[PDB]
Parts: structure tokens; C-alpha cells; sequence
């Protein structure tokens, strides 16, 4: 009713949801894309698909378990589904595959076969999701040479260079008890995952600490990766944001809230309470625009991603969107902060109270590996409550005005204009 | 008869504008560093179109 954590070697955090009729048991690992270089990148992209590997999922199917994993910048998990009953058979394979199995997964023909399917999987990636192609470039230019810039998913040239080898130093490396957080959610009882762990014994590389290395740093620039053949010109644009923990980190967010998300084609989309959307519907500068704020230990990107065909007026895009930041700074009005304090509200209640185990799984580890611990629904809505229109002028005043900028692009973008162009409206002319 | 004054301003006038030759060399080297240090890769694309 409050979320457990206790600790005996393995910190054991769980979260007890009486309506839900399934249970999600797995381990979380304070390592991910941005603790890989340049040339070992993607080793953890195929770890997750080695765990999905057929062989790995007919075990669990055989039990009635189901597999998930996922491959974020700071960390990784691997989590295994089924009814709240099952739940000791789940810490059986979890156990399994990351104490008993290892030449097992990282046979041969099991590493060859998947190698050769995450490759196709990062080639068609890179070759048709345009929006999050743009978006990992974004990354890229915005924190490159640092930690920071690897994609998630690897690159294609570490990819085929990649051999079991490597996968091994990983995870020698990094799946470490000391850099893990076993989660369970859904339906199941602290005491029940405790004792079922307490029940077993070993240690598997004891008092190990995973490697060390240089801290993030954003990086005025851009990366233009033109395309005349696309129908359209997709764009990411940001400046550095708020990192996780930081004083920050919902007033940032709340300011994404106020310009959010728009898609042309949805009728009540059109009809927001955003001023911008009154200065672009006019002549349809675009398909579709979200605002964000990423937050990342050491870093985090605010800014924007748009997608659209009217590729000769993509200056007055960014203009009017631009023009709409600078507002942060200066005129940012009550109702539009009292707006987004409610709509933010809301994406925070869907984030963390969906009815999925798995995705509480992933937050719920992720969070207690940076932090030690969750922040409650109740404590983040009290803290944005609080946030006034001057903790945003003086948050934005901070991080966008007259402030450097990354900038990623794919497709038609002859008609993005020079850097310093875009740069010059993160302010306006003052007497 | 002009000739004292004339000197007298020619002295304020060419301090005033080399000075501003110079700032304005500068000025434009900061506006154009982006453009003068861009750096371009090809990648010839998968014949397929
Ligand atoms: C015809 C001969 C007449 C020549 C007269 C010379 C004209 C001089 C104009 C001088 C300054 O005009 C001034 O320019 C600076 C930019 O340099 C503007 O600054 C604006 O952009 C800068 C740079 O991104 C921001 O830091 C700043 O917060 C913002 O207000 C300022 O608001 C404006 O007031």
C-alpha cells in the first residue's frame, strides 16, 4: 500500500496491486546504451533478444511464463509474466537464466541466428522510422563523444562486429547484484518474493562494482540527414534539459505540457488550449508536433519532434514554435500553467498507474536504482500544485533563453534554415 | 581655412571606423563559424528507388 523495500545482499523491491490478475517478477539493471562505447555498442540490444531467443521462450511458454525485456540509456531488465500463482515458477527460469544457463543462450547457432536478427532489426529501423531515427540522432549531436549519444539499439558497424566474447564482458561487467534491483508487481505479496529468494543461496560475483566513466555534456550543434525522396521532413529540436532528480524535473515537464502534443488529423487535437496551434492551422505548417523533457541521470533534452509535408514554409514552423518558448521567459500566462498542471496530472496518473505489471516493473526498478526508492502520485501532484508562473519564467529564463540548441533531421529539410537562424529565436529583441 | 578642424576630425573619424572594421571582422567570424566548420559525409545509398 506504499510500496516495500528491503535489502539481505539483493535489494528485493515490490508493488502490491489487489486488482490486478497477473504478476511480473524480473531484474532491473542500473546499466544500459550509455554505459557501452562506440565499438560495443548494441551488446546490450542483443542480450535482450538472446533472453527472447525461441529457445529461452518455449521454456517459459512450456510453465505459461511470458518474456520482457527492455534496452533504455541508463538501465536494463528483463522481466517474466504470469498469474499471480506461478509466481515462484518465474523466479525458477529468472534464476535459471542468470546463474545456472550461460553457454546454453550463448551457443553458436542461438548467438549467430539472433546477431543476424537484431541486424535486420536495426537496418530496418534506421531505414523507415523516420521519427525515432531523428529523435536517436538528436541524442547523437546533442551529447556526442559522451556516454550519452549511443543509440540504444546499436549501430550497425559495432553490431557485425559484435561476438560472444563481448556479450560475456557485459555482463561479467555489468549484471552485477550490486548494480540490480529484483522488482515484482501485479498481483503478489513482498513476503511471497522475499522468502522465495531468501530460499536460495549463492552470490554470483559478490561485492563487484560495475565500471566507471566520463559524466554526459551537451553540445550546441546538429546532424542533417537530408533525404529528397522522403514524403515528408521530420525534426527534433531541443535544448539541454533536466537530468532525473533534479530540483526541476516537473517544472520542466509542466513547461512541455503547456505547448504538449497535436496531431492535424484528430478534430479535438485542433481544438486544444495551445496558442501555437493558432499561429500554425492557418496555412497547416505541420502534421504533427510533441514537446518533451527527457530526463536522464546525468543530462536531459527539452525540446520538440514535428513531422511535415509543407516543406516550403518549414521556417515558419520552428519560427512560431520558437517564438512560442521565448513566452516561457516572459509572458507565460496563469491559465496556461493552471492547464498544464492538470494535463500533466494526467500523463503522470497514465504513466504510472496503467494497468500493466510490465511497465510498472520497468519503472519501479529504474526508480529505485537512481533514487533508492519511488516518488508517490500523491507527492509529484502535490509538488506540480506548487509550481507557479514564476518558477517557470525563472526555469525557462534558465534553460531556453538565448540558450544553445541540438538539432536532428531526415527527409525533405532543404527549407530548415542554417543553424544560427534557428539559434537566434530562442530570444526576442528587448529595448 | 578648414584645414585644423578638418585634421582635428579626421583623427576621431579614422579611429572611429577602423575600430569598426575591425569589431565588424569579428562579429561576422562568431556568425559564420557554424558554416565555415560544417563537415559533410556521402553514404551511397542502396540502389532502390
Ligand atoms: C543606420 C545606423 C544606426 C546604427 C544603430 C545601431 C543599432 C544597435 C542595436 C543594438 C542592440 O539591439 C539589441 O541587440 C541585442 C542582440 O545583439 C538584443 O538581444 C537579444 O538577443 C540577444 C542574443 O540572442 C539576447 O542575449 C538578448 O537577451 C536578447 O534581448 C537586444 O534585445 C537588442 O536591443
Amino acid at each position: 500500500a506504499e510500496v516495500t523495500q528491503l535489502s539481505n545482499g539483493i535489494v528485493v523491491a515490490t508493488e502490491h496491486n489487489p486488482s490486478a490478475h497477473t504478476a511480473s517478477v524480473g531484474v532491473v539493471f542500473g546499466s544500459g546504451a550509455a554505459n557501452e562505447n562506440p565499438y560495443n555498442n548494441g551488446v546490450s540490444n542483443l542480450w535482450k533478444n538472446i533472453f527472447l531467443s525461441k529457445e529461452n521462450s518455449a521454456v517459459a511458454a512450456k510453465e505459461g511464463l511470458a518474456l520482457s525485456s527492455n534496452i533504455s540509456r541508463d538501465f536494463q531488465s528483463y522481466i517474466v509474466s504470469s498469474l499471480p500463482g506461478s509466481t515462484d515458477k518465474s523466479l525458477d527460469f529468472l534464476n535459471q537464466s542468470f546463474i545456472q544457463q550461460k553457454a546454453n543462450l550463448l551457443s553458436s547457432s542461438n548467438f549467430e541466428a539472433t546477431k543476424k536478427s537484431v541486424l535486420k532489426q536495426v537496418q530496418d529501423f534506421e531505414d523507415n522510422d523516420h521519427p525515432n531515427r531523428v529523435l536517436e540522432h538528436l541524442h547523437s549531436t546533442a551529447f556526442q563523444n559522451t556516454p550519452l549519444s549511443l543509440p540504444t539499439r546499436g549501430t550497425l558497424e559495432s553490431l557485425e562486429n559484435l561476438v560472444v566474447a563481448d556479450l560475456e564482458s557485459f555482463a561479467n561487467n555489468h549484471f552485477l547484484n550490486s548494480n540490480a534491483v529484483v522488482v515484482g508487481t501485479g498481483n503478489i505479496k513482498h513476503e511471497d518474493l522475499v522468502n522465495s529468494i531468501e530460499s536460495k543461496n549463492l552470490s554470483l560475483q559478490t561485492g563487484t562494482k560495475p565500471v566507471l566513466k566520463k559524466k554526459a555534456a551537451f553540445l550546441g550543434s546538429e546532424v542533417r540527414l537530408r533525404d529528397d525522396t522522403l514524403p515528408k521532413a521530420w525534426i527534433s529540436l531541443a535544448v539541454e534539459g533536466e537530468p532525473v532528480n533534479s530540483p526541476n524535473y516537473f517544472v520542466a515537464k509542466l513547461a512541455a505540457q503547456i505547448f504538449g502534443s497535436y496531431n492535424a488529423f484528430e478534430p479535438a487535437s485542433r481544438l486544444q488550449g495551445i496558442k501555437l496551434l493558432d499561429n500554425i492551422q492557418e496555412y497547416q505548417l505541420c502534421d504533427n508536433f510533441n514537446h518533451f523533457s527527457l530526463s536522464y541521470k546525468d543530462s536531459g533534452l527539452w525540446g520538440f519532434s514535428t513531422a511535415t509535408r509543407n516543406v516550403t514554409m518549414i521556417d515558419d514552423l520552428i519560427h512560431f514554435t520558437l517564438k512560442q518558448w521565448n513566452r516561457l521567459t516572459i509572458s507565460v500566462t496563469d491559465t496556461e500553467v493552471e492547464r498544464a498542471k492538470s494535463l500533466l496530472k494526467l500523463q503522470l496518473g497514465q504513466l504510472y498507474e496503467s494497468g500493466n505489471p510490465v511497465n510498472d516493473a520497468n519503472l519501479l526498478g529504474a526508480e529505485v536504482l537512481i533514487k533508492g526508492s519511488k516518488l508517490s502520485l500523491g507527492e509529484a501532484f502535490k509538488k506540480i500544485d506548487a509550481i507557479t508562473v514564476k518558477d517557470v519564467k525563472a526555469w525557462a529564463g534558465k534553460r531556453l533563453w538565448d540558450q544553445d540548441i541540438a538539432i536532428a533531421g531526415t527527409g525533405q529539410i532543404e527549407g530548415l534554415l542554417d543553424y544560427m537562424r534557428i539559434r537566434s529565436d530562442m530570444s526576442m529583441m528587448r529595448w | 581655412p578648414e584645414h585644423d578642424e578638418r585634421k582635428r576630425l579626421g583623427l576621431k573619424t579614422v579611429i572611429i571606423l577602423s575600430s569598426l572594421y575591425l569589431l565588424s571582422i569579428w562579429v561576422k567570424k562568431f556568425k559564420w563559424a557554424g558554416i565555415k566548420t560544417r563537415k559533410f559525409v556521402f553514404n551511397p545509398p542502396k540502389p532502390r528507388k
